[PDB]
């Protein structure tokens, strides 16, 4: 019996994110969130970018 | 979808799943290579793989960001417009940085200056130098 709520909180929480007891677990993960990640150089992003438009329009022109 | 919509050669959305998924990806790769380069080399490819195959992405229970997830895995395993971007991507990190702000985004000598912390002078130098080196190697 309590094996079927057990997989429904875990569906809650999955659904919380998303959207993002149960309101503390909320704020650990969107602790874990905040902190800062690596990021792609800005300017390697445009060229990048650029780069897969670019095969994309030779694929298609 | 937006992917649905690449998949109509709309290639300005394919800009955008770029934009949507690139440093998920990147930050995959960033910690199973040895060097920012690397990483950054093997984003670009696991995009231009995903693009190359997008007609073949109709598989029942296809997930798009799985699927660049798969794709950078197999490449750390097995780790003209497109000849001049290449060519862009090969030159050193101030030539790079300098081309890009300027042509590809559209910047003046001063935008440029001030982005890069030097005088329109070396600035001025700096694009030439730049685009004679995309010259010589293209």
């Amino acid at each position: 019996i309590a094996n079927v709520s057990a997989h429904r909180r875990a569906n809650a929480f999955a659904q919380a994110l998303e959207d993002r007891e149960q309101g503390k677990l909320l704020a650990l993960a969107s602790g874990l969130g905040d902190l800062p990640k690596p990021q792609l150089d800005p300017e390697v992003k445009v060229v990048q970018r650029a780069q897969l438009v670019a095969a994309m329009e030779a694929m298609l022109m | 979808d937006l992917v649905d919509r690449a998949q109509a050669g709309e290639a300005e959305a394919f800009g955008r799943l770029y934009d949507q998924y690139s440093d998920t990806v990147y930050r995959y790769i960033y910690y199973r290579v040895g060097g920012k380069a690397t990483a950054e080399d093997l984003t670009s490819e696991t995009f231009l793989r995903a693009l190359r195959r997008i007609s073949t992405f109709t598989w029942q229970g296809r997930d798009f960001g799985a699927w660049l997830v798969t794709i950078a895995r197999n490449l750390v395993a097995d780790h003209s417009n497109a000849a001049l971007l290449d060519a862009v991507r090969r030159l050193n990190p101030q030539q790079q940085e300098c081309v890009t702000l300027r042509f590809l985004q559209g910047l003046s000598v001063a935008e440029t200056a001030r982005v890069m912390g030097k005088n329109e002078g070396a600035i001025k130098t700096l694009q030439y130098r730049a685009v004679r080196t995309l010259a010589r190697l293209l």
